[PDB]
């Protein structure tokens, strides 16, 4: 529920990640004192993340991992914005995840293995890892799959509103698009 | 008590028996100190200066050992200041770039330079300890930055 | 009523001497080293 | 041949300096 919760902007420094868990889960970790638990907040305007009680940060500051650093081209002890989020205010209708495209690429050239990956199998722990989160083109990910290392890309974005039966919406490559992952959305997968 | 007689050479072997087991035993700032005291006591008399050499790098290495990166680039710059035989010495340019490879956090080029001095002169069993020490403190940043 | 070049060729001359003013500075400056670690050691 | 005889004569001072 997010009707309710506080809006001020706060200043946060960004720091190395508590541990590979929390990494693993792309939650941004807050103390209590700092925000809401399992709420989604906004940084810089652009970077949108869920947030996560954790006693091991302290108030006034937010952890993030290589990947999203990566994205804003940020380094460590960097002062951030961070403020509430409200997607459904900002889309208005289209709230939703309709096609999804990843591109997926070795983190390590070394641990190239030539099992076969079923696709199916990796947008069932795509959904299953992460539901109810917001996504926005050229966000980067880390998924461990059968202990395996994996850099995702989400390429492109499609955002459809509930009761529409066709996607008739163009696809946008655009950041400005964000959407909230359902267990119906078609992902496809491509080489990275 | 050598000190007390006016003993300088006693009292500096003794210094330098309660330094090492110092430094070997965790308790690199006193062992640092205690250098700091022979070296003081070894200034300007001709006799010690190839003892004095060794006594700079000593510090600096415990210094390293402590963490204190800093101390060591201090005493690297007194040696060099004070002693102009502790200047052009090897022991001087080995504490230098185990300084630069401390302040960069990389393991290999520390190991690289030990070995590179170990082949000109001979790493004796207390700086190689305190190497190791050292080098497991890098790592140990290393592996708590990733 | 014409007119020539002329062309230069290098001779084993340096085809050796100039291979040799590398591998015979760098030997012997072996040796020399040897001489140096040596005399670290007395003087110590 | 002159400088191997150096070092040989390098290497005894040595050795009698250790002695």
């Amino acid at each position: 529920d997010m009707t309710n919760m506080d809006t001020r902007t706060r200043h946060l420094k960004v720091s190395n990640c508590p541990n590979n868990s929390y990494a693993l889960a792309n939650v941004a970790a807050v103390s209590p004192n700092d925000f809401p638990n399992n709420i989604y907040i906004i940084i810089d305007n652009l970077f949108v993340f869920t947030t996560r009680h954790s006693n091991d940060i302290p108030p006034g500051t937010i952890g993030f991992n290589g990947n999203q650093r990566t994205w804003g081209g940020w380094s460590l002890n960097q002062d951030v914005q961070a403020k509430a989020f409200d997607l459904f205010k900002y889309s208005g209708k289209q709230s939703y995840l309709g096609s999804i495209d990843i591109d997926i690429s070795f983190r390590a050239r070394g641990k190239a293995v030539s099992t076969v990956f079923d696709q199916d199998e990796l947008a069932k722990q795509f959904v299953r890892c992460y539901e109810s989160q917001i996504f926005s083109p050229t966000q980067y990910l880390i998924m461990e799959f059968q202990g395996h290392f994996f850099d995702l890309k989400i390429r492109n974005v499609q955002a459809i509103d509930l009761g529409d039966i066709e996607p008739t919406s163009a696809v946008a490559t655009g950041i400005e698009t964000k959407g909230i992952l359902t267990k119906q959305t078609q992902i496809n997968f491509f080489k990275g | 008590w050598y000190a007390q007689d006016q003993s300088v050479a006693l009292s500096n072997k003794c210094f330098i028996k309660c330094a090492d087991l110092k430094a070997l035993d965790g308790q690199y700032i006193e062992a640092s100190d205690i250098y700091s005291k022979l070296i003081k006591s070894s200034m300007g008399n001709r006799l010690s200066q190839w003892s004095l050499k060794d006594y700079f790098l000593k510090k600096g290495l415990c210094q390293l050992a402590a963490t204190d990166a800093v101390a060591a680039a201090r005493t690297l710059q007194e040696g060099q200041s004070e002693d102009p035989n502790f200047a052009d010495s090897r022991e001087s340019n080995f504490l230098k770039s185990l300084i630069d490879a401390v302040n960069e956090g990389d393991s290999e080029q520390l190991s690289e330079h030990c070995k590179e001095f170990d082949n000109f002169m001979r790493l004796d069993k207390w700086k190689i300890t305190i190497l190791n020490k050292i080098k497991e403190s890098i790592q140990q940043q290393e592996d708590d930055l990733l | 009523g014409q007119q020539i070049f002329s062309q230069a060729l290098l001779n084993a001359n340096r085809r050796g001497e100039a291979k040799t003013a590398l591998a015979e500075v760098q030997a012997r400056h072996q040796e020399l080293l040897k001489l140096e670690k040596s005399m670290a050691e007395l003087t110590q | 041949s002159r400088t191997a005889e150096l070092q040989a004569e390098i290497d005894d001072t040595v050795g009698i300096m250790r002695d």
